[PDB]
RNA sequence: GUUAAUGUAGCUUAAUAAAAGCAAAGCACUGAAAAUGCUUAGAUGGAAUUGUCCCAUAAACA
């Protein structure tokens, strides 16, 4: 009724608050991803011998568990 | 160079609602980042009262991506979530069919 | 694998579509067979948006559009863009002048009186009995004084 | 963020009424959880 | 009288009309075209039309889709054309704003179904 | 040329900030909902228990509300991450840097990160290191030098020699702008979360 | 100031006859996903003409 009227309205306070967030992360990401990219970049510039060896995963890295 | 394996997370949590919601959520982030979830399993309840785990399967990753990837699970990790990372330890007629051309 | 896939009926349904319609090489069916008025407009937007009353009958699914004012504002702004194509429809510029076209800008208004108050609008594509058509009708077109004209059934 | 998934609705089809407890931990740290009898507090021993 | 194409039984949707209905949902806004086989459009209402926008409040809407048939049903008046063709799908059929479309294309008096060709 | 290497070490938060008042009337939707979808004197027992949690300190959400100014300490914030910072002096300039050590091209980027981890914090730190792609690099010139900035997350840690007179300090990204003013130190903020 | 960037909304060499399309968000739905239905958000900070100036901004030189 009236009530869920009410329910609905914060409901697009809500909903337009997460596809704010959606996007505030989505660009974080993208800065993050940038930056990883631009510090791959960075030492590329200054020796791209050395990430040869870098670029390579580290098999014993995992298994990692944090809480 | 070399391609990560698939690594499963469970997803332990006091409340399954709660879990299956994370491991929706960081499977939405995984679809996002292109990342392929080939299952969503669960283990059964930790009678003693129970707990609830959810199991999810990631598959693929690289080293730069390792890095961003798994921190942002940290953040991304909800309220009392305890996460873990893990390497991983009847086919239809379609299948079947195709696989005896192979062979033969 | 590298691309992704459609998931979704419509999705295909539409870029199928366009292919049709793009030229191919091999044979297909198709072959044998200013900115003041932005602003303006943005401004109502605003306001439109701004009204609680307009958005609580939108989310009640209750609102309605008023077809009159539209109309109106139809045939002022773009409606002789509409009016052009059913002229083309019914091949009128390919017979009366020989594929020559010309685009309506007036826009004329004809009706027959009927006994009383009862006028019979004529407009594109109208069907009108012959009966009804006995006598003229009435034409108004808004011309404005100085403004020569010729009139042709 | 952990708020990012904190806040999530009950999706099991059918449930009991659960009330919101919290689990006092042997860290300090407290979590929200949902209880079917009326409780206020746990504590983890 | 005239011919209507009959084939094209592999393929949906059928060709069998003199005139169609083409309804399309673009991510903020509501199309809908009326269109003779050789593929010249006759009545097109959209609503990213100016007059339309100022008196509907948002381009994608239930009540959107409600209205706009109801001005495509004049200009289809106005046009004459009184038999049409419409071809949803099965999930656009069950669309709630689809059914309302339909429902203001009736009450017009535009037939969204054909008469059968005379032999 | 001058070799010198450092590392943009992580502290995840332990606990997450409050729940914006928007946040709260979505949670009582999704009870009011909770209760639609629900099937059917211990309360003054439960009363009793819960002012014995409200009596009963707990921790902290944020630890650093009785702290205040602990930056040197391990647990200067809780809500956000945190990243070692120690005021450094070289042979041309004395300004605020992040953790550095010297590295050499024998030894690779994950050999000196670790060494960084210990060698400035002279503690029982526990860290780890994911890939040895590094995160920031940036060159300085008064003699040509650059700096490696690499990245590390925080395990655990038990810091010793709290009151150390050197001034590390664990900042998330307040202390970042006001302490490391040019690009080369600046933009340490890109690459940190 | 020299080099260099960066200037329709995530993307588009959509658009100057009418500021578009796609991506993206949330809700309903329960294996998960996807789909589907109901809904949500945004820009030309800017001029040239095809299918460079321009000021602003922000960098190496400075």
């Amino acid at each position: 009724p009236e009530e869920s009227e009410r329910r609905a309205l914060l409901l697009k306070r809500w909903a337009l608050f997460k596809q704010q967030e959606h996007e505030m992360e989505r660009d974080a990401i993208r800065s993050m991803l940038e930056a990883q990219q631009e510090a791959l970049e960075e030492l590329k510039l200054e020796s791209a011998e050395l990430y040869a060896e870098a670029i390579k995963r580290d098999t014993s890295l995992f298994p990692f568990e944090k809480e | 160079d070399y391609e990560y394996g698939v690594l499963n997370i469970h997803l332990t949590a006091y409340d399954m609602s709660l879990a299956e919601s994370y491991a929706q959520y960081v499977h939405r982030l995984c679809n996002r980042l292109s990342i392929k979830v080939e299952e969503s399993y669960a283990m059964p309840t930790k009678t003693m009262l129970t707990t609830h785990e959810r199991v999810v399967q990631i598959s693929g990753l690289s080293a730069t991506f390792a890095e961003i990837f798994l921190e942002v699970l940290q953040s991304n990790l909800p309220e009392g979530v305890r996460l873990s990372v893990r390497e991983h330890t009847f086919k239809a007629r379609p299948e079947l069919e195709e696989l005896l051309a192979k062979l033969n | 694998e590298r691309l992704e896939k459609y998931r979704s009926f419509e999705r295909y349904r539409r870029r199928a579509e366009q292919e049709a319609r793009a030229p191919h090489w091999w044979r297909t069916y198709r072959e044998h067979f200013r900115t003041q008025k932005l602003l303006e407009r943005k401004h109502f937007l605003r306001e439109l948006r701004a009204n609680v009353e307009e958005e609580r009958a939108a989310r009640l699914r209750t609102a309605s559009i008023p077809l009159e004012a539209v109309r109106a504002e139809w045939e002022r702004t773009c409606g002789p863009y509409h009016k052009q194509r059913l002229a083309e429809y019914y091949g009128l510029y390919r017979d009366l002048f020989h594929g020559a076209t010309f685009v309506p800008w007036v826009p004329l208004h004809v009706a027959y009186a009927v006994g009383e108050e009862d006028l019979i609008p004529v407009y594109h594509g109208n069907e009108v009995t012959p009966t009804e058509a006995s006598r003229a009708p009435e034409v108004t077109y808004e011309a404005d004084k100085d403004s020569l004209w010729t009139l042709l059934f | 963020d952990c708020s990012r998934a904190s806040l999530t609705r009950l999706r099991r089809q059918a449930y009991a009424r659960l009330y919101p407890v919290l689990l006092v931990k042997q860290d300090g740290s407290t979590i929200h959880i949902r209880y079917r009898e009326p409780r206020r507090m746990l504590a983890m021993p | 009288v005239a011919r209507k194409e009959r084939g094209w039984a592999t393929v949906w949707p059928n060709r069998e009309f003199w005139h169609r209905l083409r309804v399309v949902k673009t991510q903020h806004h509501v199309e809908a075209f009326v269109e003779h086989l050789n593929g010249q459009v006759v009545v097109s209402a959209s609503t990213r039309e100016w007059a339309i926008k100022k008196h509907l409040y948002s381009t994608r809407n239930v009540v959107a889709c409600e209205s706009i048939g109801r001005v495509l049903a004049q200009r289809c008046l106005e046009a004459g054309i009184n038999f049409m063709v419409y071809q949803p799908t099965p999930w656009e059929a069950s669309s709630d704003s689809i059914k309302r479309l339909q429902n203001a294309m009736t009450e017009s008096g535009v037939m969204l179904r054909e008469p059968r060709r005379i032999y | 040329w001058r070799l010198s290497g450092a590392l943009c070490l992580q502290r995840p938060p332990l606990i997450t900030k409050a729940l914006t008042p928007l946040q709260e009337e979505m949670a009582g939707l999704l009870q009011q909902i909770e209760v639609e979808r629900s099937l059917y004197l211990a309360q003054d027992l439960e009363d009793m228990w819960e002012q014995a949690f409200l009596q009963f300190r707990p921790g902290a959400r944020e630890t650093e509300a009785d702290k205040k100014n602990d930056r040197t300490s391990l647990h200067r914030k809780l809500d956000r991450n945190l990243v070692l910072l120690v005021r450094e002096k070289l042979g041309d300039q004395d300004v605020w840097m992040l953790p550095q050590v010297e590295w050499q091209p024998g030894e690779t980027l994950r050999g000196t990160a670790e060494r960084i981890l210990a060698t400035l914090s002279e503690n029982n730190m526990e860290a780890k290191f994911l890939g040895n792609a590094p995160c920031g690099h940036y060159k300085f010139k008064f003699l040509g030098v650059k700096v490696f900035f690499f990245k590390a997350l925080l395990l655990t840690g038990d810091f010793v020699q709290a009151g150390k007179k050197s001034r590390h300090v664990w900042a998330s990204k307040e202390e970042l702008g006001d302490y490391l003013q040019p690009k080369y130190l600046a933009q340490v903020r890109r690459f940190l979360l």
